[PDB]
């Protein structure tokens, strides 16, 4: 899963 | 009785927290004198394609802004990059400001977490720093910007601004010069966080806890001295025990040393049976910690 | 974008704790206008035997009362006792006093609990009442007094005042009107607390987080009505399900409806695996809570 | 056990 900017 | 990971009270912290909107982004901000620290990807266009930070900056108009505490917007001076943050020079002095420093954790060390959404803060609660240099935290998109923290002899140190989420879930900031906690990216990409080790000082904290709290059944006949634990330490995901000084306090509360608990963790390392509460062995409780809600002083 | 027992943030309520001393006796205080709220069991010492607290109030004496605010010390004026509390009147308004009101809490509701040592917050963490009225808390002696509150849209609403620690480590504190939760005594006579049902609404939104998170292997294919759950709940310590309407969000992002996750549960109340790292079901987290963490709305 | 009024 690519990583979430937040 | 009883062990409740806590955090510390978060007032000081409170109206510290800010709104940064830019375009269609917006998060929090921690606002310290005429200045708004918040995470840099703000700025880009989109946050699902990999971002080229140099020019999002270059291309930047400071009318584009919206800063807010509450409903009150300050206006932005200057804008400069530092690591994964922005510095936002505002017209505006926080009078709240307290007495502050930045701090960069090491791993074992648990600080507080004050999770903010569009600029207000929502909740808090204690993490520890993991040997991946990520934290189990609880964040949502809007939640980039939220401070960690830790309070000390009424001086606040800043340690940790949130930033992104990895695959597995696990969450990771930046210090507050703007260094990424572990060398991780602030960009969309497939990041995998290497092995994660228990914090073994902490584990033991822990265990001391559990014999204060009157659970007992874990504990061994047997007894390994620090330097056997730790060439096993290293093979099986734990750190190695370095400062036996730490639990001076407890054995004599309990009764029981260091290596008596070295040889239980070998043994746990398990069968269905729980301790304090926990299935398995917790790092997130550091010695000082255990030593207030136990002991006080 | 796990899921972290969270505390609202405590800034609105650290500055109305005082410490509340009569002579041998010291604990916490809740300062609110120009009254310290506190347990009356500050004018008493009693190891083994009841305590006749008629009497120990009307051989109270004003100037034995020693009560501060940080390091500045309140004139006591007058003392009423009201339930389990004593309200002590002082000479002058406490300036901080937020808007708030008085809430007794119902069993399943969360809240927030300051914990408190020598009159200052040293800690912050959230609780659920268990239906025996009783919390699962950290407190050590000296830790009464400790408030508990929700803030509800602005207005902080004070639900608890921490009083005791049953023989057994459950907490026990009065609501601010004085009422012991449960029914139970400040004494430190044998108390032992009725059997806790789970919340059977905190277990769904408990369960539909799980989904929401991954966990689905336990999800079962039969599917129950609220109506022959209920006959099977309070023999089986769960309680009822009132309301179901709270659960429609939920149902939605997971396609997954109520009668589905109350078959499941017909099976759970199980060795076996960890649901979101839980061995058991647990009733802590309200429908609330668990859609603030997961989406905000 | 006997309660602890702390």
């Amino acid at each position: 899963k690519l990583s979430d900017l937040q | 009785a009883g062990l409740r990971k806590m955090a510390q009270p978060s007032g000081v912290v409170e109206k510290c927290i800010v709104r940064v909107c830019y375009g269609n982004m917006a998060l929090n901000g921690l606002w310290l004198g005429d200045t708004v620290m918040c995470p840099r990807h703000v700025i880009a266009s989109s946050t699902t394609s990999t971002i080229d930070y140099d020019y999002a900056l270059s291309v930047l108009r400071l009318h584009n802004f919206s800063i807010s505490s509450g409903n009150v917007f300050l206006g932005v001076v200057g804008v400069t990059m530092r690591g994964a943050l922005l510095q936002i020079k505002v017209n505006q002095n926080n009078v709240h400001t307290p007495k502050y420093t930045y701090r960069t954790v090491r791993p074992g060390e648990s600080f507080n977490i004050l999770a903010c959404y569009d600029g207000a803060a929502a909740g808090v609660y204690g993490v520890n720093m993991r040997s991946n240099y990520t934290i189990r935290g609880s964040f949502i998109n809007g939640a980039a910007g939220s401070p960690g923290y830790n309070i000390n002899n009424g001086t606040v140190e800043f340690c940790y601004l949130h930033q992104l989420e990895l695959g597995s879930g696990c969450h990771v900031g930046s210090d507050l010069d703007g260094v990424m906690y572990g060398g991780y990216e602030d960009q969309p990409t497939l990041q995998v966080e290497g092995a994660s080790s228990l914090f073994t000082e902490n584990v033991l904290a822990f265990l001391y806890a559990a014999l204060i709290n009157g659970s007992t059944w874990w504990l061994s006949s047997s007894r390994i001295a620090v330097d056997r634990f730790n060439e096993w330490a290293v093979h099986n995901g734990m750190t190695t025990v370095v400062n036996t000084d730490c639990f001076s306090i407890f054995a004599a509360k309990t009764g029981v040393d260091v290596q008596r608990l070295l040889a239980s963790i070998q043994s746990l390392h398990n069968g269905g049976k729980q301790i304090l509460g926990y299935t398995s062995l917790t790092d997130e409780f550091t010695t000082g910690e255990v030593i207030r809600q136990m002991y006080g002083v």
